[PDB]
RNA sequence: GCUACCUAAGAACAGCUAAAAGAGCACACCCGUCUAUGUAGCAAAAUAGUGGGAAGAUUUAUAGGUAGAGGCGACAAACCUA
RNA sequence: ACCUCGAUGUUGGAUCAGGACAUCCCGAUGGUGCAGCCGCUAUUAAAGGUUCGUUUGUUCAACGAUUAAAGUCCUACGUGAUCUGAGUUCAGACCGGAGUAAUCCAGGUCGGUUUCUAUCUACUUUAAUUCCUCCCUGUACGAAAGGACAAGAGAAAUAAGGCCUACUUCACAAAGCGCCUUCCCCCGUAAAUGAUAUCAUCUCAACUUAGUAUUAUACCCACACCCAAGAACAGGGUU
């Protein structure tokens, strides 16, 4: 029975789970785009958002500095976290990460996903785009909208 | 050939427009049924002995304490009536049963996730599709026109009610948890047997009796709690405060109907027989109706004189 | 909750309960269908190598709210007829036992402090 | 500003409407009876109606060693030794048969749960039943009592030295050897304070609850 | 426990050709409008993703060459500039990664 | 070339208490008390924990010797290439 | 000495129990050397229940404390491909005894390897009882001693099914030590009217009651992501 359990059981235990997520998140902070098993990316997305929030908190915040020191195993990324990512997202309030499924791993056919920080310098992902507004159905719905607006 | 969903071919501009339009239509349909007595209501017969009225489909909100004037605590569950409407009526002859049947639907859900037949039925009825539809056996005296809304005030404090719901599903559970078997000792030599069932049968029969208690799926079945007292009614939010526990998880839909226990056979004399009709407006009910023994909030601290 | 084999503190003026002995008094039987003894339940006691009946007047297990939870399993020695063996009970005694007035009127009268 | 702990709900899937209704009932009862601000460690006196108590009322004075529960069922447990017998009573704040809750001495202990006072020396649980209520300044931060209690021999109700309890009000130096402290440190779980997905942010919930309270007033 | 009798090929065929065993036809496959290769609707296109990954690898190799060693992550934003492209006012004050090829049409 | 015993000439035994000890606690090392797992096993006798000894009648590397009506044996009808 | 010695694993216990009634308790009923309370005996009744401990391997027995009672059996003296091996004539050993000795003793005693990944059958979610308290009542009954029924009220205990508002283990949840709900019979006989047999007779006479089952009602009834749903599958939500 796992009603309400929100954390996956990963690695060799709770500590190993935290360390795996920490390594994935350090890689994400360094490269701004990381491909990894789908479940691990899903688990680490929340921690990535939380680091962005802690970076928003600021350098002077000792709690934020301690959190960054723990979570970024490569200490050169803490200045990055506090001076490149948080300033980038200062305007935003959330949704700093884009996660998209990827064709299964060639080795073990594992469900993989790519997670990136939005606005990175890397080439854009082939994002799935909704159907154009000029399609038949979309044009009919536009006619509906125009008729309703004219009525009101 | 390929499966489709309502958002598959909708553009960025049309998605929010469709959401807003459908939500507006649903709320308009819900509001259109707020005046049943002014829309050719079916005859309202007086209560008679042996009459069985319709019930409701509520939503288990949670639990809270409730103290009675004798200084006794009682755990009381909250059942919220969320968009409960009568949907279908079948007479004695039509249903072939001993009593007529009223279908009651609750917890309006998205129209994009329902079968075409259900969508057609709800479109004809004039209401948005409901999460759950349950059948209540009634006498012809209590027939109600389909589409009429039902409210938590349909019940009243002091009444005794029966609540049916799907129990919390515990999945494939071992014999110890499922049937409360004692199990085997943890120590004193026991090799790989601590929670296993013992002998499942006897040697002679050379088989296992049907109905033998064995490990298997537990919960997620319909169970009924009988004779729960209705301590209080919140008419503003359409909430019933039902004594004790009820089957199912929080935010689960529970079918609520008058108690079938023999002791409570003919206590529906003073209850709204067909159903409570706010449109009648004989006397706007207070925000909260309390049973006589309930220590109402806002009342002086009880002193045992 | 006092069960069998529980070492229980005899809170009573009785010399039988207060005299030293190499064995602490242990509950031998709980006069209740289930072997779990709460406040107000009678029990047997192998005290000073003797079988004596006693009353539970407090226990460590938490009970219903608004009721005291003592740090020691207190018990009062009573005769078979119900009369208390001792003459004074110093420690606090839960007021709920006064619900059993008449059943333990003499024990309650002996009791000094209530909580 | 002080928001009583019972108002802040534990995270879960329960609908906010249940919390709204329960808070309405709690605020009605608070209008009836004044529930004062107090913390785990403050000394309280609860006067409650009891059918069997002499005079039909009973007053119990003790140190609040644990506040638990949320909503109308929230409770606080008061402890005190009475003629050398340690008694704890779990009072329910919104039980209609509590006549009064008086904060005899408003203070905050180093820990949010003083359950270890059971294993501490009796002197740290002894409080005069008839002690007069000390007066605190109108505008003043609640005092924090840094008293570190001495414990009795090692056999305890719980392993208070274990890091998970995170106890700060025990003089572990005078009770446990350095070897015992090192052995207990094996349960440290340092990652638990840094895993950010477990923290429960209640800023918005507290703001909404304060708005509800102000509307009720 | 050991088998009491050999299971016949008829029973074995029943078991191993029961539709529960058989592979399920997938109807979520679709053509990628960009390159025209097949892709699952929810999954990203393999061909396009490989294009992006190879361009990312080139850019990252240039990034590593410019960094020159471990623990030398910049404290400023980064911009990738291709042949025939000059930094803009926004690009000013940002680390320039120069790629020796024309900017891909998909890249912007 | 295992094992029983022996021959030659070697090696090992931290730390603490005690004091020239078939002394005590305790590593390495030797053994295999009890439990669990394993039982076509990692293993044709193991693993984890626990435990006995651990300056001696100790353990142990090398080479040699005793051969089946036999050898060797602090006798367990032990061991002498599963 | 009929199957099984190219193996049917065999004491006691744990676990789960299916069944019989020749009923230990609870139900109804006749008799009594049935005044009452206890009892004894017989008919009917197998829906439900039938305790925990000390020594002992004990099944049992004794004893301690209870209970409404602590039932007799069958089921490979049920159940070791679910468990344990304490006893128990494998290998070691000691004592007493037998024998010249090897060795032995339905003598004691200390130790002593419990295999199996399930192919098939079968199976895996099918209205509750009882005790006690008060009162009746110190009444009926009885010389006293003692001491009831029925009716009524209240409390519990267990069993089943759920649940997390509190407490507790604990913490988006799962749990109990916590809380909540739990609803009908059964038949043995006791009597009316009344023939065969003009009385009488409860009737394998016609017949009238206690006498009810034919249970009643209740429950259920339409890509992808997340989930209180879940091994997979399935199911619910996605407005
Ligand atoms: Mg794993
Ligand atoms: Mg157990
Ligand atoms: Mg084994
Ligand atoms: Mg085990
Ligand atoms: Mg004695
Ligand atoms: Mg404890
Ligand atoms: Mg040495
Ligand atoms: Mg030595
Ligand atoms: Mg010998
Ligand atoms: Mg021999
Ligand atoms: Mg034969
Ligand atoms: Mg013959
Ligand atoms: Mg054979
Ligand atoms: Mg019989
Ligand atoms: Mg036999
Ligand atoms: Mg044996
Ligand atoms: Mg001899
Ligand atoms: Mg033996
Ligand atoms: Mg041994
Ligand atoms: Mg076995
Ligand atoms: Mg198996
Ligand atoms: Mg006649
Ligand atoms: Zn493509």
């Amino acid at each position: 029975i796992s009603h309400g359990r929100v954390f996956r059981r990963m690695g060799l235990g709770p500590e190993s789970r935290i360390h795996l997520l920490r390594n994935l998140l350090t890689g994400l902070v360094r490269h701004e785009r990381i491909e990894a098993p789908w479940a691990r990316v899903d688990e680490m997305r929340g921690y990535a958002e939380k680091l962005i929030d802690y970076g928003k908190l600021g350098d002077t915040n000792e709690r934020a500095m301690r959190m960054a020191d723990f979570w970024l195993t490569e200490k050169d990324l803490i200045p990055k976290l506090f001076q490149v990512l948080a300033p980038r997202y200062k305007d935003q309030t959330g949704g700093y990460t884009r996660m998209l499924q990827i064709p299964n791993r060639s080795l073990d056919r594992a469900k993989m996903a790519v997670i990136e920080y939005k606005g990175n310098c890397l080439p854009p992902l082939p994002l799935p785009r909704r159907d154009s507004h000029l399609t038949l159905l979309n044009q009919l719905l536009q006619g509906l909208r125009q008729d309703l607006r004219q009525s009101q | 050939k390929s499966g489709t969903w309502w958002d598959e071919h909708l553009s960025e501009e049309n998605v929010p427009f469709i959401k807003q339009l459908v939500s507006d239509e649903d709320k308009a349909q819900l509001a259109s049924k707020l005046c049943p007595l002014k829309d050719e209501p079916w005859p309202i017969h007086p209560w008679e002995p042996g009459s069985f009225r319709v019930g409701l489909i509520a939503l288990k909100l949670g639990m809270m304490p409730l103290w009675t004037k004798d200084g006794q605590k009682h755990v009381v569950t909250l059942l919220q009536v969320q968009d409960c409407h009568v949907l279908k009526y079948t007479s004695k002859e039509n249903c072939n049963g001993k009593m007529a049947t009223l279908s009651v639907g609750g917890k309006t859900v998205s129209r994009f996730r329902k079968a075409t037949s259900i969508l057609e039925f709800y479109r004809e009825l004039g209401l948005p599709p409901k999460q759950t539809v349950k059948i209540f056996n009634i006498t012809d005296n209590a027939a109600i026109k389909p589409g009429t809304p039902l409210y938590a005030a349909h019940f009243r404090p002091g009444q005794y009610v029966d609540v049916t719901a799907k129990t919390i599903g515990k999945g494939f559970q071992g014999v110890m948890k499922r049937w409360g078997f004692k199990g085997q000792p943890a120590t004193h030599g026991q090799t790989k047997t601590h929670r296993r069932p013992g002998a499942v049968a006897t040697g002679d029969i050379g088989r296992v009796w049907p109905g033998t208690k064995m490990p298997g799926k537990m919960g997620n079945i319909y169970r009924t709690e009988y004779g729960l007292k209705v301590w209080r009614i919140n008419t503003k939010h359409n909430i019933i405060y039902v004594n004790g526990s009820v089957p199912g998880h929080k935010n689960c839909l529970v079918k609520v109907k008058d108690s079938k226990l023999p002791a409570y056979k003919d206590l529906g004399k003073n209850l709204p027989f067909p159903t409570y009709f706010p449109d009648g407006d004989e006397e706007e009910l207070p925000e909260d109706l309390y049973d006589e023994n309930v220590c109402q909030p806002g009342a002086p601290s009880i002193t045992f004189a | 909750a006092i069960q069998k084999m529980t070492r229980v503190r005899v809170v009573d003026n009785s010399a039988l309960g207060n005299s030293p002995y190499h064995r602490a008094p242990r509950c031998i039987h709980v006069y209740k269908k289930n072997g779990v003894g709460k406040v107000g339940d009678q029990i047997l006691l192998a005290i000073k190598g003797q079988k004596k009946k006693a009353l539970i007047v407090g226990h460590c297990m938490p009970g219903p709210r608004m009721t005291p939870r003592f740090d020691s399993n207190n018990v009062v020695l009573i005769e078979d007829n119900g009369n208390p063996v001792g003459t004074r009970i110093k420690t606090p005694i839960p007021t709920s036992l006064r619900k059993r007035e008449g059943e333990y009127s003499k024990v309650l009268a002996i009791a000094q402090n209530f909580v | 500003r002080f928001l009583s702990p019972e108002f802040i709900p534990r995270r879960g899937r329960t609908d906010p409407l249940k919390f709204q209704i329960e808070r309405k009932d709690m605020l009605e009862r608070r209008k009836v009876l004044h529930i004062p601000e107090f913390y785990v460690g403050s000394i309280l006196r609860v006067t409650t109606a009891d059918p069997y108590a002499s005079g039909k009322i009973s007053q119990f004075l003790g140190i609040c060693i644990q506040r638990s529960g949320r909503g109308l069922g929230a409770t606080f447990i008061l402890r005190n030794v009475i003629e050398g017998q340690g008694v704890e009573i779990c009072f329910e704040l919104y039980n209609p048969r509590v006549q009064e809750i008086q904060v005899v001495k408003l203070e905050k202990r180093l820990d949010d749960s003083l359950l270890y006072l059971r294993d501490a020396l009796p002197e740290y649980s002894t409080f005069d039943v008839n002690m007069k209520p000390v007066v605190q300044e109108p505008n003043q931060k609640v005092p924090v009592n840094e008293l570190k209690v001495k414990m009795k021999p090692k056999p305890w109700s719980k392993r208070w030295e274990r890091p998970n309890f995170n106890i700060k009000g025990i003089r572990f130096d005078l009770c446990l050897t350095e070897q015992q402290m090192k052995e207990a440190q094996k349960w440290n779980q340092p990652w638990l304070e840094f895993d950010m997905m477990r923290e429960y942010d209640t800023s918005k919930i507290e703001a909404a609850i304060w708005k509800e309270i102000e509307a009720s007033k | 426990a050991a088998p009491k009798n050999r299971r016949t090929i008829e029973v074995n065929r029943c078991r191993r050709r029961n539709p529960q065993k058989l592979i399920k036809v997938k109807n979520n496959i679709d053509v990628c409008p960009e390159c025209g290769h097949l892709k699952q609707k929810h999954v990203l296109c393999a061909y396009c993703y490989e294009k992006v990954c190879k361009e990312t690898a080139e850019i990252r190799r240039q990034i590593g060459k410019q960094e020159g060693g471990p623990f030398k992550a910049p404290t400023i934003e980064t911009v990738v500039l291709y042949t025939g492209e000059t930094p803009s006012e926004q690009d000013q004050g940002k680390r320039i990664i120069e790629r020796d090829r024309k900017r891909p049409s998909w890249f912007t």
